[PDB]
RNA sequence: CGAAGAACCUUACCUGGCCUUGACAUGCUGAGAACUUUCCAGAGAUGGAUUGGUGCCUUCGGGAACUCAGACACAGGUGCUGCAUGGCUGUCGUCAGCUCGUGUCGUGAGAUGUUGGGUUAAGUCCCGUAACGAGCGCAACCCUUGUCCUUAGUUACCAGCACCUCGGGUGGGCACUCUAAGGAGACUGCCGGUGACAAACCGGAGGAAGGUGGGGAUGACGUCAAGUCAUCAUGGCCCUUACGGCCAGGGCUACACACGUGCUACAAUGGUCGGUACAAAGGGUUGCCAAGCCGCGAGGUGGAGCUAAUCCCAUAAAACCGAUCGUAGUCCGGAUCGCAGUCUGCAACUCGACUGCGUGAAGUCGGAAUCGCUAGUAAUCGUGAAUCAGAAUGUCACGGUG
């Protein structure tokens, strides 16, 4: 049932999110490293909204881009949060850091920032679709060609599992030519488990 | 010389960074040649509690590629090494 | 579990303590020209040390999960959560094929 | 000048035919062509576009083939010799569109695929 | 199996509970729970209490017992 | 069920120089032993030759039009009576009929030396004391019990 | 069938031995650097000895680092709920459908579009028409295989050239095969007939390929409160001197029976012995483990070469050639079982795999029934990989003959 957006299209559309060449020696003692990065930095940054963090490795070292569209709150008065971090990712990472940080001007415009304000609206007991009708029409006003929400969970209910689908425009998913984002960030609410999937359209070829 | 890395939209492309880059200073380097091409298939299966038929099968590449001097004289190309690295291409030097 | 876990960490640090000994005592055995009355007193070398040092008590789990069954020696990963790794674009070179 | 290289692939099998004026000298990877194939109705397939075109005794012919099967090889010598003799012209073009021998044979082995055992065949249910 | 290269295979805590309890002798079972070791022609006659699994069991030592192993002796399951 | 069957055709017979005995030898064939099966066919050409001073493609092409059926039932049935229909045998079907009850008569002969079994086949046939021709007039003989139902619910 | 590997470990269960702020997290109070102790008791857990070590940054005050004890919150749970749920997969079904906007008809639930004629693998198209449009789907976009062209020549390649010890061995060559990058080629294009001449259909030429060339990935709105709380995540509920931890042995491999898949066989399209011919695909510096070498044989020595188109894994088997075998429960078949060995591992008793020697069974093509497959396909013969100290008749994968 409907194989991840992702994972059909690294090639014709979207490329990794990490690219080192290593050998059949260490291939598994840098994966390891790069995986309780991501764990690592989402935990600390859960606001100042990040979507993407890209790892590459140079010659011997490291290079990270964070990607957030808010960059004044994680660099604030001059990197008092950038050099502190950098001094601790040497401490799970044990190569010299960089760390780099741009901006995600249209932050309506990538699945990962929406649907963090999905769970943060959910969790402040705002209704289930009062919240996604302006949820979509906001990214509707500048830029994509469609968006597909689907929030499913409890719901509120006692055993309901239903699940709300609002849709706009247009999005394919049998195109391998088309560009589509995908997220899914989840939502703890007081009782249950609420998950979100989000997928944005951009142009396409 | 050789090259290794994982996608041919980079080290098909850094070899005219190296071919013209070290032609232009003087040094002959011929046509870089292909080699055979690592494959490997990891079929996994994809259900946490069990439906055995069902599965998914992916494949991992390693593309390589040879270049060959001439006339070793440029230490050019030993200065300009991190900028024909670019993201993945690893570089084994054998100036022939 | 977690308890699980940590009890098969400590014997990764039993076995790489060692890990020098036992080559020399395995050394000693494996020789057609040496002497049995060396490798007597050898034999009393191996039983006495804690039987947490052989690598056939050291069980290769999945690092991030602790999985037994469904582990690759080319990652570090399980069955099911190198999966969902991999759709994520981690993974550096792998992709689906035919 | 008068040798003419042909080329010709069936079934994983890849022959250097060589063809150039000679008195009925079949060689095959140094061997003679009674030698090589033993014991098969293909010692008259490898002739059969040659005698068609009655040309039998009028060149030499000098074959290295690789890989391949043992009946696969034969295949692909026979599809080899057809290219190497239409080097010449098109007058035995027609002899030969017509005689079905100039189209590779395309039939390649299939691949297994999961659930099944075989290419197509799968296990017993009840 | 366990080929004559590394001939004999015997336990060490089991060793100086006979060699010494041949020196005062016969008067006690010796209650051991291992079973990976042989017998002996220097433990012919003796008692032991092989581990069945929730007990001892006594064993009586005879000359003609030499090559097997403790486990042929001890029940596993018992199948009434 | 759209009509799809186009044809495949086999014709090789450098040794020989024949057509009907290459498909003869596909029916032979078990699990691609076809360098076997080549030599049992020819191995059992040459007792004929041996046999007969005829060549003894004749004595095949004699055998064959003795084994070789001209009608033969068909149970269609109406939906609520089982019925059987004498049915006009094609031209083209009523070679390989005759063919594969040669083989399987042969493999029951039970002699030894088993080039030998097959001999006695395509000597009897020529003649008539065969169990294939014996086997042939036996359905003949179902068709004219059968020819009351040859066009009235057929 | 989770299980891509149960001798212990894994492992949850059983019998005991043994712990109580705990194997682990944070906060508190003290204590010492950490470390090394090469020792006995004990099945071990553990308990007690135990030469030694005395760091490290110093506002020189100490700090941080680790390790030991005390006490509190707590830690922990493979305990119940898949009908409290998220996530992820099966299924109908790769089936051709499933809906919306505006409009009109109907008191209303509805309906129309989406029906009719033709046609298509197809809600694919054409002509019609109170509906005009739009989305999801189908098609194409992607991969691979088959033809040719360009760019490229070592470790690959040998047509021309000498060389040779006759091995591309060597000089050499860039013709080639091969390898992999980038391209062209196929569109009912063209010919004829057929249809309303309109979609299309039947023939035809050319062409490596002819009418979506062959294969693969891609499964719509949904269904079955289908499955999983034992992969992981979580609401609640219970245990918290144990439903939690620790360590030995045992167990999951027991065994009148019944059912499911799978392998050999039942012979002469065979069985042995002696020669001899041709593959693809893949793994290997915590490894492959050659030559020589000793063994009836599995192997033991031996240590090269090797970080890989180089070195090793690594000998493809069926086929072919000659011989015997005369259709006999057998020069068939190999289960069982006795004895003797090697390999891994601390350890082959319950419980491993192979080797030698001996013994030789049932089985003479298998009821009612019942399943797989339309072409490089069924049928038959080998090879490799993952998991892995050791251990495949299974799983996945590649080729022969056809
Ligand atoms: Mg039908
Ligand atoms: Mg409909
Ligand atoms: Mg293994």
């Amino acid at each position: 049932q409907k194989v991840h957006p992702n994972g059909i299209r690294l090639g014709i559309v979207k490329e990794h999110t990490s690219v080192w060449y290593a050998d059949r020696k260490n291939y598994a003692d840098y994966l390891f490293a790069d995986l309780k990065v991501r764990e690592y930095l989402q935990d600390k940054l859960k606001s100042a909204s990040v979507s993407r963090i890209d790892i590459h490795r140079p010659a011997q070292t490291a290079r990270i881009t964070i990607h957030t569209a808010r960059p004044g709150i994680v660099i604030g008065k001059k990197g008092e949060d950038v050099e502190k971090l950098r001094q601790d990712l040497t401490k799970q990472m044990g190569v010299p850091v960089h760390i780099n940080i741009e901006e995600i001007r249209k932050p309506e415009l990538d699945a990962m920032l929406v649907a963090q304000s999905v769970a943060q609206q959910l969790e402040r007991r705002v209704m289930f679709r009062r919240a996604m009708k302006r949820a979509v029409q906001n990214a509707m006003r500048i830029g994509a060609k469609g968006i597909k929400i689907q929030v499913s969970g409890r719901l509120g209910g006692a055993e309901i599992a239903r699940t709300e689908w609002y849709r706009e425009g247009r999005v394919p998913l049998h195109t391998l030519r088309a560009d589509i984002d995908y997220a899914t960030y989840e939502a703890h609410t007081t009782y249950g488990v609420i998950g979100v999937k989000v997928w944005i359209f951009k142009g396409e070829v | 010389i050789r090259l290794k890395a994982f996608d041919h939209r980079l080290i098909d492309q850094s070899t005219q960074e190296i071919v013209e880059t070290a032609k232009r200073t003087g040094a002959q380097v011929r046509g870089p040649i292909p080699l055979p091409t690592r494959k490997e298939r990891f079929t996994v299966l994809i259900s946490p509690h069990v439906n055995k038929d069902a599965r998914d099968q992916y494949e991992i590449r390693t593309h390589k590629r040879v270049l060959d001097i001439v006339q070793p004289t440029d230490k050019t190309v030993d200065a300009l090494m991190k900028l024909d690295l670019a993201a993945g291409v690893e570089v084994q030097i054998s100036l022939g | 579990k977690e308890s699980m876990k940590n009890r098969e960490l400590k014997r990764q640090l039993t076995v790489a303590k060692y890990a020098k000994k036992r080559a020399e005592l395995k050394a000693i055995i494996a020789n057609p020209n040496s002497s049995a009355e060396e490798r007597w007193n050898a034999q009393v070398a191996l039983q006495k040390q804690p039987r947490d040092a052989s690598a056939s008590r050291l069980r290769n789990r999945c690092r991030l999960t602790g999985r037994p069954h469904g582990f690759y020696r080319k990652f570090g990963l399980s069955r099911n959560k190198l999966r969902e790794a991999a759709m994520r674009g981690d993974v550096p070179g792998l992709v689906k094929a035919s | 000048a008068t040798q003419n290289y042909g080329t010709g692939r069936r079934k994983t099998a890849t022959a250097r035919v060589f063809l150039r004026p000679g008195t009925g000298k079949i060689s095959i990877n140094n061997r003679g062509l009674d030698q090589f194939f033993g014991r098969e109705t293909a010692r008259m397939v490898v002739r059969q576009p040659l005698e068609l075109t009655e040309t039998v005794e009028k060149f030499d012919i000098f074959v290295t083939v690789v890989g391949g099967g043992v009946s696969g090889q034969a295949g692909a010598i026979r599809h080899g010799i057809t290219r190497a003799l239409i080097e010449y012209d098109e007058t035995l073009r027609s002899s030969l569109r017509k005689a079905g021998y100039v189209t590779r044979d395309a039939r390649e082995v299939e691949r297994k695929k999961v659930g099944l055992r075989k290419a197509r065949k799968r296990p017993q249910y009840s | 199996p366990r080929s004559l290269k590394k001939g004999p295979f015997i336990d060490l805590h089991l060793l100086k509970k006979v060699e010494v309890a041949v020196e005062k002798n016969d008067r006690k079972p010796i209650k051991t729970w291992s079973r990976r070791s042989m017998i002996l022609p220097h433990m012919v006659g003796l008692t032991i209490a092989v581990h069945n699994g929730r007990q001892h069991v006594p064993v009586l030592v005879n000359e003609d017992m030499v090559g097997h192993k403790l486990g042929e002796f001890a029940a596993t399951r018992t199948y009434r | 069920r759209r009509r799809v069957a186009a044809k495949r055709e086999v014709l090789a017979d450098p040794k020989y120089g024949s057509q009907i005995l290459a498909k003869f030898m596909n029916h032979v064939m078990e699990s691609g032993k076809k360098a076997v099966a080549e030599r049992i066919v020819y191995g059992a050409l040459d007792k004929v030759k041996e046999r007969g001073k005829a060549d003894p493609l004749e004595t095949f092409e004699k055998a064959l039009d003795a084994i070789a059926p001209l009608v033969e039932v068909k149970s269609r049935r109406v939906g609520g009576a089982t019925y059987q229909v004498p049915v006009e045998v094609r031209p083209s079907r009523r070679n390989a009929l005759a063919m594969r009850w040669l083989v399987d008569f042969a493999r029951k002969r039970g002699e030894k030396s088993m080039a030998l079994r097959l001999a006695g086949e395509l000597l009897d046939a020529a003649e008539g004391k065969g169990a294939a021709v014996k086997k042939r007039e036996d359905v003949h003989r179902m068709a004219e019990a059968n020819k009351a139902f040859s066009h009235y619910r057929f």
